């Protein structure tokens, strides 16, 4: 429900602010591709702007 | 071809094997084999 | 369309064995009579459940509804060609005639599918049709009709790469094997676990991950297995919801065993009461049996019961006739042994055995060159 909101509007930090979350969550039940997956989504979203701040 | 003597004469069927094998022998395959720990 | 009644299925075997509850049959047998349009799941269930105290008239309105949407059917049938369009008497009954399918089990069918087969715009327009004849294949365990229409479906509908419903086909025949005495075709063709995601047998995803390891503790070597269901991530998490699922597949890598023991009631319990596993539930048992004790045997040339007798909790005599019984079935060579008591195994099947089958193979081989080279001069 996140995903269908996120990626039309004009953060694109908030998309992986919850993305990497999910990563996390992907991790711990070890979806491994899928991780790598989301750790792409971030590293592609985090080439526009610096981020909340840590 | 009547060969002068012989004209007068996987559904569930490999299982057999197994089956007649276990016709008498652990015809329950656990309710005992289950309960065995806590007999000894 | 299909879910509650594959559940009804799941009724037909849930209230095939046990008389335990002799209520189900009206619980969730007339909630499943009053949706769906389901006839014939009372109508063939009015013999061989209970009398059916009157159940003609609550069933007489829906039999009625029936002939609402069958009598409209009949308008529709020249309703349609009075529409100027391509086919539109095909296509206004096809739709609710695969529903009179999904009402009745072949009259629908048969009234339906040999009219609306007969033109093929899509393989779509065969592969509906026949998944409205896998539906009353897995109701009714057929052979013809859902093999032939798994034949219809390898002979053109191969074409389009749409993966979707082509993957169904080698579901069905994983189901379809596995439904009577699969080794390896639902191994290597429930493979396909996540990419499903969405499915009518898939009522239930994760027990399709329950079908996916109860066969793939079978049809699969151990670098394989580890590989599959170790190294598998990706079936990780749907194994990680199951703990005894995932308790007896990583005791068995663990080679934990006497938590085997534990692991195979839980699942022979759940084997009762799950269909198309009545040619397997006793097989699976030595099966498994016999694939723990491979390695056990690979463990020790110096083994005694005593030790395998605290391994496992009680063994003792128990396993003796047991592995007696293995060693009966050909499979498994050691020598139990008496007050010596050693558990001594072989070496494998190189020595002259490896020389052997050549030849077994020319006895039987060699007499066919024989004979027909006996064919010539008669």
């Amino acid at each position: 429900q996140l995903l269908r909101e996120l990626k039309k509007m004009d953060d694109k930090a908030l998309l992986v602010e919850v993305q990497l979350l999910e990563s996390k969550t992907y991790h711990a039940l070890s979806n491994l591709p899928k991780a790598r997956a989301a750790l792409t989504s971030a590293r592609t979203t985090a080439n526009a702007i610096y981020c909340p701040p840590k | 071809m009547s060969e002068k003597k012989q004209p007068v004469d996987e559904d569930n069927w490999d299982d057999d094997n197994v089956e007649d094998d276990f016709s008498n022998q652990l015809r329950a395959e656990l309710e005992k084999h289950g309960y065995k720990m806590e007999t000894s | 369309p299909k879910n509650p009644d594959l559940r009804i299925a799941q009724l037909r075997f849930l209230l095939s064995l046990p008389e335990h509850r002799g209520d189900a049959a009206v619980r969730d047998e007339l909630m499943a009579a009053v949706r769906d349009n389901n006839m014939a799941p009372y109508y063939e269930a009015l013999c061989k459940s209970l009398d059916w105290q009157i159940d003609v008239d609550l069933l007489n309105k829906m039999k009625k509804a029936n002939e609402d949407e069958l009598k409209r059917l009949d308008e529709e049938l020249e309703d349609a060609e009075k529409n100027l369009g391509e086919s539109e008497i095909r296509d206004a009954m096809m739709a609710k005639a695969e529903y009179l399918c999904r009402i009745g089990d072949k009259e629908g069918a048969l009234t339906a599918f040999r009219k609306t087969y007969d033109k093929t715009v899509a393989l779509g327009h065969r592969l509906d049709i026949v998944f409205y004849l896998l539906r009353i294949g897995l109701f009714y365990m057929d052979n013809d009709l859902i093999t032939r229409n798994t034949e219809k479906a390898k002979s053109l509908i191969e074409e389009g790469g749409d993966w979707d419903r082509r993957n169904r086909l080698k579901v069905y025949q994983g189901l379809y094997c596995v439904a009577i005495r699969d080794f390896k075709q639902a191994a290597e063709l429930f493979l396909d676990t996540v990419s499903t995601f969405t499915s009518y047998e898939l009522m239930d995803y994760k027990t399709f991950v329950t079908y996916t390891v109860y066969v793939s503790m079978i049809a699969l070597e151990r670098p394989d297995l580890r590989e599959k269901v170790i190294k598998g991530a990706e079936i990780l998490e749907v194994l990680h919801s199951l703990p005894a699922v995932r308790q007896y597949l990583f005791s068995l890598y663990e080679c934990r065993y006497s938590v085997f023991f534990q692991s195979l009631a839980v699942v022979e319990q759940e084997m009762k009461k799950d269909w198309l596993f009545a040619p397997h539930y006793r097989y699976y048992v030595r099966e498994m049996r016999i694939h723990a004790y491979s390695q056990l045997l690979e463990s020790y040339r110096s083994l005694t019961l005593g030790y395998m007798a605290e391994a496992f909790g009680v063994g003792v005599e128990f396993i003796d006739q047991e592995l007696s019984r293995f060693i009966a079935a050909g499979r498994l060579h050691c020598k139990i042994d008496k007050v010596n008591e050693i558990v001594e195994t072989n070496r494998p099947d190189s020595k002259n055995w490896q020389y052997q089958e050549t030849i077994k193979k020319g006895d039987l081989l060699l007499n066919r060159v024989q004979k027909l080279s006996r064919v010539i001069n008669m």
